[PDB]
């Protein structure tokens, strides 16, 4: 049967290119969670695909004006691919114009930041203990 | 001996202000609330889009702020948000599997606050697939089996990254 | 908000809302420190020490790290605080447009799924 | 050092030209330093605008 289309992103440790020397062509340039998620689904289902990235590299949002969506939401909503198998979050507008598995992982937003005997000769100045000494 | 005597004091009044004074971000609200800290998210995904549709007021007035700087503080990938939080003043919005990822690999760096939200993520399919139900039962399979944890551990293999002044007048006694 | 969709009797009890909440000698080891008190155990040095014990006793009783009213809740987040979801309480503080509790609304609807 | 460091304090008072672009931005923004310094200067707007 047809091999499904499966869009996805570059996103570490998720979906990356395999390093080697020589070079890689097709799936097999591909590793990641999400990649060992697509092979073990094709083998329950028995479905053989083909991984293709997002040609816009954009997850997917709607234009506030125009009101189109991009990223890999839109290649589903055009059905330019079968499958978006990525860190792709379930969201309330998302679910609206595509649909979801249930979830593989589960997560939330959160922040991402950063976390000397000189401290006994500032208190009393060099010059303050320079003084005191010539007196 | 009156001379001493003040100096004497001097020292011990000052050393007490800086023992004072020694006596912080942890949460999107202290973000929120200043602007020295830039902050930001990549781009037109979900993380964005949160932002800028919620109803929240901290979170409101941390859209406004992304919004008006977006040329800056928008990123086109997690890994652009990662090195301006290593290169500047610059805190990234960011989903927390993926804050662990990089946690365990860039030990000066680290999650702040809990979670703002809570969601998965799915397969996407197109709306109508009827791939999404079957996707669904083989995610439910490999969860029991014990699967997708082993995956987790493989791809979230970071085995790193953990989660005075009296002394100087000893010397000059010695 | 609930007597523009449903109808109540007059009252049978009059109430508000309040709050409910609860009701060493090593404070002298620990400005200074075990080890120094070791190594410790010469006037000059014995000078430096006894200035930095009086020096940071005073930090130690000025910071020293008596909850009043909701004001004085709504200005801290190390006590937290919340309601019964989907309460008249809750509704309350959702609705309000005073300060103290507009802003303890934004720490409950943050923290709801631990302190509603 | 900055605009944030004016706006929490009230010791040393701040303004701009009245009926201007400056006046305006204030005015007109969300951005919570910048509305703090215009309910600062709108109060004390006979004397600092
Ligand atoms: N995983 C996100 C992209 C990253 C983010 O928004 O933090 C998505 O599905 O849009
Ligand atoms: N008696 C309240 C529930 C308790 C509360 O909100 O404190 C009500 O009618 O909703
Ligand atoms: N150049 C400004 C006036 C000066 C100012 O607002 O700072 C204007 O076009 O309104």
């Amino acid at each position: 049967n047809r091999s499904l289309i499966v869009t996805t992103i570059l996103e570490e440790p998720y979906v990356l290119f395999k390093k080697s020397d020589k070079p890689l062509y097709g799936n097999d340039r591909f590793e990641g969670y999400c990649i060992d998620l697509l092979r073990e689904l094709s083998t329950i289902l028995g479905f053989t695909y083909e991984i293709r990235l997002v040609e816009d590299g954009k997850y997917g949002a709607q234009d506030d004006v125009n009101g189109q969506w991009n990223g890999m939401v839109r290649e589903l909503i055009d059905h330019k691919a079968d499958l978006a198998v990525a860190p792709l979050a379930i969201t309330y507008v998302r679910e609206k114009v595509i649909d979801f598995s249930k979830p593989f992982m589960t997560l939330g937003i959160s922040i991402l930041y950063r976390k000397g005997v000189f401290s006994f000769l500032n208190p009393l100045s060099p010059d303050i203990w320079m003084y005191v000494l010539l007196a | 001996w009156f001379f001493t005597l003040i100096i004497i004091s001097s020292y011990t009044a000052n050393l007490a202000a800086f023992l004072t004074v020694e006596r912080p971000i942890d949460s999107a609200d202290d973000l929120a609330k200043q602007t020295k800290i830039e902050y930001g998210a990549v781009e037109d995904g979900a993380t964005m889009t949160f932002f800028k549709k919620s109803k929240i007021s901290t979170y409101d007035k941390m859209w406004a702020f992304m919004s008006s700087r977006r040329q800056s503080v928008l990123v086109k990938s997690n890994e652009e948000g990662i090195q301006r939080v290593l290169t500047s003043d610059y805190a990234f919005l960011m989903e927390s599997t993926t804050i662990e990822f990089v946690t365990q690999r860039n030990c000066n760096l680290t999650q702040i606050g809990g979670l703002i939200d809570s969601k998965g993520y799915g397969v996407g399919t197109p709306m109508g697939s009827p791939y999404r139900d079957k996707i669904t039962i083989a995610i439910l399979q490999l969860q029991e089996e014990g699967k997708l944890h082993m995956m987790k551990e493989k791809w979230w293999r970071g085995n790193g990254c953990p989660e005075q002044n009296i002394g100087g007048i000893f010397i000059v006694l010695a | 908000v609930r007597e523009k969709v449903i109808d109540f009797s007059k009252p049978f009890m009059t109430l508000g809302i309040s709050i409910l909440y609860r009701k060493g000698v090593f404070s002298f080891l620990n400005p200074l420190s075990p080890d120094i008190w070791m190594y410790v155990l010469w006037w000059f040095f014995t000078l430096i020490i006894i200035s930095s014990y009086t020096a940071n006793l005073a930090a130690f009783l000025t910071v020293e790290r008596p909850i009043d009213s909701a004001d004085d809740l709504a200005k801290q987040t190390k006590i937290e605080y919340g309601a019964v979801e989907d309460g008249a309480t809750m509704t309350f503080f959702k609705k309000s447009k005073i300060s103290t509790y507009d802003k303890m609304w934004a720490f409950m609807s943050s923290r709801r799924q631990s302190v509603l």
